[PDB]
């Protein structure tokens, strides 16, 4: 069956120009059946429209382009068609254009229409490419702890928050791997800085608290940064 | 807008439907999204399968509002769904999603841990609430942040929900203050909604 593949670079500074090719497979651009356009979607989020276009003209056009109003004047859209690819040009991007971007075929009444084409839904879609929007260079991260008070019917939680580090990834490990009981490390989030924080929570007895040292030891090895941080009752 | 619930579930076997409303017209369409993967075209033109798309996915609409019902729920549809359509002239539009849970274990809610700032970020000038849920099933939350009794929206982070090496959910919300605000209130608290009831956690400075 026919394929969509994104390419293009996955990290773009803010204020720079996100460009994205898609490469045609088993089906052709110059063929007036689909639409061929993006759709992206901000990690966790929802899907947003971005635009399509066809290069099958009436009697008074050349084509049809059509984009999602919040996005005109930032976004330009092209078809190679001998080359079978689509093309996405989105200038002076920010922090909300972060997302994952699929190339995209639309259906809907196209080949035979009134008025105008309506390419209502997307009947065929890319794997997706997750394009970073961050101006930030390599930093290794802030550790703090998350203390556990000395006294949940027994059981105390405690952690580390890993702020401000770049790129991904971080890993953390309790007590140098002798503490997996318990132990959860959340996903990253990517804030509006342009940098990554996560947290890691263990949750021990209480009884512990007086008599076991704990530490959380965070590894980002883009930055060549290990950090052991102890975690003490507060 | 599109609108449709957050979450859905079922039991393997039994149906299930789920609504978007706001749909003005027959351009309707359904996709289902695997997590990490790219989202499939279930259902076009209200009622239409994409060859391949297994008979036991079908299309209605009722007055403006769509419905996908899934009748004979498997294990492997457990994914979030969204409903698009065509709007205006030649727009396009997606629903919210609905992250639908096939049932493989019982409803468990949520347990809440809230951390203030500690005291070497706040010597550091900076001050982050950290809300950390765990031990719940579905894997789908929503997360309230209040200062004293008022809603705050500013500064918040929250994860997706994450598999607990106990098969259950986890998730994480962060309230980010200056030293300042966090001060200038008697409380802070995290709210926590879990199959429409709540778990909430409050500190104070």
């Amino acid at each position: 069956q026919p394929q969509l593949q994104e390419s293009g670079p996955t990290l773009v500074e803010a204020s720079e120009t996100l460009s994205l090719t898609c490469a045609v497979s088993g089906d052709s651009t110059a063929a007036c059946n689909s639409f061929w356009g993006w759709v992206r979607q901000p990690p966790g989020k929802g899907l947003e429209w971005v635009g399509s276009l066809s290069h099958c003209a009436s009697y008074w056009n050349r084509g049809w382009t059509y984009h999602n109003p919040s996005l005109k004047s930032r976004l330009t859209l092209a078809l190679d068609t001998p080359k079978n690819l689509v093309f996405l040009k989105l200038n002076s991007v920010t922090a909300a254009d972060t997302a994952t971007y699929y190339c995209a075929r639309f259906g809907g009444e196209v080949l035979r229409y009134t008025d105008w084409p309506k390419p209502a839904w997307v009947d065929l879609w890319g794997r997706g490419t997750l394009v970073t929007v961050s101006s930030a260079s390599t930093k290794g991260p802030s550790v703090f702890p998350l203390a556990p008070s000395s006294k949940s019917g027994g059981t105390a939680a405690l952690g580390c928050l890993v702020k401000d580090y770049f790129p991904e990834p971080v890993t953390v490990s309790w007590n140098s791997g002798a503490l997996t009981s318990g132990v959860h490390t959340f996903p990253a989030v990517l804030q509006s800085s342009g940098l990554y924080s996560l947290s890691s929570v263990v949750t021990v007895p209480s009884s512990s608290l007086g008599t076991q040292t704990y530490i959380c030891n965070v590894n980002h090895k883009p930055s060549n940064t290990k950090v052991d941080k102890r975690v003490e009752p507060k | 807008a599109l609108t449709q619930p957050p979450s859905a579930s079922g039991s393997p076997g039994q149906s299930i439907t789920i609504s978007c409303t706001g749909t003005s017209n027959n351009f309707v369409s359904w996709y289902q999204q695997h997590a990490g993967k790219a989202p499939k075209l279930v259902i076009y033109d209200v009622n239409k399968r994409p060859s391949g798309v297994p008979d036991r996915f079908s299309g209605s609409k009722s007055g403006n509002t769509a419905s996908l019902t899934v009748s004979g729920l498997q294990t492997d549809d457990e994914a979030v769904y969204y409903c698009g359509s065509l709007v205006g002239n030649w727009d396009v539009i997606f629903g919210g999603g609905t992250k639908l849970t096939v049932l493989g274990q019982p409803k468990a809610a949520p347990s809440v841990t809230l951390f203030p700032p500690s005291s070497e970020e706040l010597q550091a000038n900076k001050a982050t609430l950290v809300c950390l849920i765990s031990d719940f099933y579905p894997g789908a939350v929503t997360v309230a942040w209040k200062a004293d009794s008022s809603p705050v929206k500013a500064g918040v982070e929250t994860t997706t929900p994450s598999k607990q090496s106990n098969n259950k959910y986890a998730a994480s919300s962060y309230l980010s203050l200056t030293p300042e605000q966090w001060k200038s209130h008697r409380s802070y608290s995290c709210q926590v909604t879990h199959e429409g009831s709540t778990v909430e956690k409050t500190v104070a400075p």
